[PDB]
């Protein structure tokens, strides 16, 4: 029964930067995957970073290798998204989930934050 | 392929792969085994194996973390043609470091002291959890043999030196059990000799 | 600045044990001490434990080494003192303190839970 | 007995390094400890344990939970039961950075060399992203024939023109690391690097 909360969306320009930030109400360390989706106006869910929380290990999908950085800091509880090189592209709302006994990470789910770029 | 690839972990960063092929092949040309992590957006990594018999291969896995939940999927390629399917579980297949730096103490006169490395840092689960067994045994008389369970997690062990003849020299080494679930053995420590007296 | 709310005290048996709570009103990680300090009734206060809140290395007073533990949670912002092995000299009024720029832990009070042990 | 007074730095991790010198032979691990101990509420003092560097000279490596500009300490010279001296230092006014590693130079394009090298610090410390970089690159048997690169564009590569070195001669390379952070020093240098110089 974990509960997740993103934070730290808005409107960009073209070429700037945003972080995101997602606290969870228990332990990072005892998740066992952790990730940033997005659902882009039209579009369906996909997934753009994920972590092994105890190492730090990251994945990305191709089309944020080079601009997007997910990190973890487990003394707050926290995940980060740091995006650069934003675009218009990227625009969507951005989700933080977690699982437990799976790395497909869909058992929990934060409310989401808008990322506009225009 | 004669026999199937199997596989143990060291719950750290390395998993160590056996197979066993047909004919006489060279593993470092022809073939690969390709690993991945079952995880949201994994890559396959790729191991190129090394030879240990005429047809007998060996690929150490390089990993992250060990976690219990963790399952990989195995591919053994040879070039365009696909030998092998599996998947591997590290946390099923336990087979911890061998302890190191086995050293016998010989300066008091009526017990022995043994200690040795802990092959683990202190933050790792199988730290605080290994048992050790040590072996003694006369250099020229293997039948001449003692087995001493450590159960005290401490890499040490105290032995009556009457207890061993004297004027002739012993070997002693050391292996390490996880307790935990699906561990076996160690490899063998590194042996150390010393002159028996008293 | 920073304001402090202790929580966790009642009647104990001695032997038994009590954990101590202390939420803060601001960041636990910014702090550079924080510490258990101690009344009793007739005497003057007295510090317990402190602890150092980024590393997590903490110190402790004789007469409670080896019973009392000092840690801090930095995602909710929480202090806590573990009380084992109580005895009848334990009994007080226990506070939290706190400090930014010096280790004296003096800057920063909470109003206190009693630890009455018979 | 003591005659030049230890002195301290600090790598701004874990890491702080003290100096002094005895009269005459001395062996530092068995005659000498150096206690430390953090003002600091319920402070306990810590026991470093000395190596020599030469004679009369011993080095410690105080080993330290954290760095924090706030941070003293005092420290205490023992020999045995005897007190021989009295002391305080702060490692946040004696800032000396960790050397550089894993220098590499990389002949894989014509008309640019490039090398790279690593930040010797995690990406959670201040140093991290405040490193100045110097890269120092001579030919082996002539010191005189030489370049210092300043790299201050915190990323620890360099790119530089292979017209620029004469070829057919081997060069070698170092690099050596400061920190925006007052008080600071240079760090030591890395472990330098060969390569052959022709195209
Ligand atoms: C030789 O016999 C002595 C007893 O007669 C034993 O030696 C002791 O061995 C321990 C562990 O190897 C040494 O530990 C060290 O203690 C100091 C205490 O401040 C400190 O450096 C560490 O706590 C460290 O663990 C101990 O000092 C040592 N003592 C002597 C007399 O040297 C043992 O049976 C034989 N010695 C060795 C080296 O094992
Ligand atoms: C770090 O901690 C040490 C020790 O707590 C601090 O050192 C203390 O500094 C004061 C003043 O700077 C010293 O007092 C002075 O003593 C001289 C004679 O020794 C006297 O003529 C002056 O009028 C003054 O009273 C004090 O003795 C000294 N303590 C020790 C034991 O060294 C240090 O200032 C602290 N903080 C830093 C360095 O920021
Ligand atoms: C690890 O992952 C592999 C592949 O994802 C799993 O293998 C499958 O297991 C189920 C039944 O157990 C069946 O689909 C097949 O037997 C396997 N198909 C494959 C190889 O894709 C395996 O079960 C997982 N291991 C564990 C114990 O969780
Ligand atoms: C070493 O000691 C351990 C006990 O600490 C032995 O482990 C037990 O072995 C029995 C019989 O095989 C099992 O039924 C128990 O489940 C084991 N318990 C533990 C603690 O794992 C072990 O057999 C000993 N080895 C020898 C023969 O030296
Ligand atoms: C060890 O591995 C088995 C699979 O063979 C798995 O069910 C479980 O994790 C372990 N079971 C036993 C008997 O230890
Ligand atoms: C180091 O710098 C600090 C502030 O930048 C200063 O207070 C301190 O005195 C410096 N060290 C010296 C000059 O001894
Ligand atoms: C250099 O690389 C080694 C391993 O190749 C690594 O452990 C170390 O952190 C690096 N050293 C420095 C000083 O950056
Ligand atoms: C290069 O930077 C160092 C320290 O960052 C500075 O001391 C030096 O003056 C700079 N180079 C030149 C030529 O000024």
């Amino acid at each position: 029964e974990v509960q997740l909360q993103e934070s730290g969306g808005g409107l960009v320009q073209p070429g700037g930067s945003l972080r995101l930030s997602c606290a969870a109400s228990g332990s990072t360390s005892y998740r066992y995957c952790m990730a940033w989706f997005r659902q882009a106006p039209g579009k369906g869910l996909e997934a753009v970073a994920s972590i092994r929380p105890r190492s730090g290990r990251a994945y990305y999908a191709d089309s944020v290798k080079g601009r997007f950085t997910i990190s973890r800091d487990n003394s707050k509880n926290t995940l980060y998204l740091q995006m650069n090189s934003l675009r218009a592209e990227d625009t969507a709302m951005y989700y933080c989930a977690a699982s437990d006994n799976d790395g497909n990470c869909q058992d929990y789910w934060g409310k989401g934050t808008l990322v506009t770029v225009s | 392929v004669l026999q199937e690839p199997t596989c143990v972990s060291d719950y750290m960063s390395i998993s160590t792969c056996e197979w066993k092929m047909n004919g006489p092949t060279n593993c470092s040309t022809e073939l690969r085994l390709l690993y991945q992590l079952v995880f949201l957006l994994s890559e396959a990594h790729t191991c190129i194996p090394e030879n240990n018999g005429g047809a007998g291969c060996v690929c150490h896995l390089l990993m992250d973390d060990v976690v219990s939940a963790d399952n990989y999927t195995l591919d053994l390629w040879a070039g365009q043609q696909l030998l092998w399917k599996g998947s591997f579980k590290p946390s099923e297949h336990v087979k911890p470091r061998a302890p190191g730096n086995l050293t016998v103490h010989t300066n008091v006169s009526d017990t022995l002291l043994l200690t040795w490395s802990n092959p683990y840092p202190p933050d790792n689960y199988l730290y605080n959890h290994l048992t050790y067994a040590v072996n003694i045994w006369s250099e020229n008389d293997p039948a001449d043999f003692r087995i001493y369970n450590v159960t005290y997690l401490e890499p040490s062990l105290r032995i009556a030196a009457s207890t061993l003849k004297s004027g002739i020299s012993y070997r002693a080494r050391v292996r390490a059990w996880a307790q935990c679930y699906n561990t076996t053995w160690s490899e063998w420590s590194p042996s150390t000799k010393w002159h028996n007296s008293y």
